[PDB]
């Protein structure tokens, strides 16, 4: 199924991990759907929003 | 100089001499040569996070 792997960036804002696990879960199902997912915090891509694919927040 | 709406990559004299063996590979191709964006798009997935993980070993 590769070649996706469209680019799926998933960003989280989390203090106690609920949102962070949800984010990583999404990135896990993306991998199953051929994407090329990336997981990171929200305020680390501050300004660096992906101008291609899509960004789950 | 880094404003891509005003300036694009040039082949310096140095790079023009190295094209003699680098050709229209990614490094010595002009941005407007068809082979640049095609190779960029084809090869960027080799530097995805999953690819990187798979080079580790």
């Amino acid at each position: 199924e590769n070649a996706h792997n469209t680019p799926l960036l998933v960003l989280y804002g989390s203090n106690m991990g609920t949102a962070e696990g949800t984010a990583r879960d999404l990135a896990d199902i993306a991998m199953s759907k051929g994407f090329a997912p990336q997981v990171a915090t929200l305020d680390s891509h501050a300004g660096n929003l992906p101008r291609e694919g899509a960004v789950l927040i | 100089a880094c404003d891509e709406s005003r300036f694009d990559k040039n082949l310096s004299q140095a790079l023009k001499f190295v094209r003699d063996f680098f050709g229209d590979g990614l490094f010595t191709s002009w941005t407007h040569e068809k082979n640049w964006k095609k190779a960029h798009n084809i090869l960027l997935p080799s530097f995805s996070q999953q690819a990187m993980k798979g080079y580790h070993a």
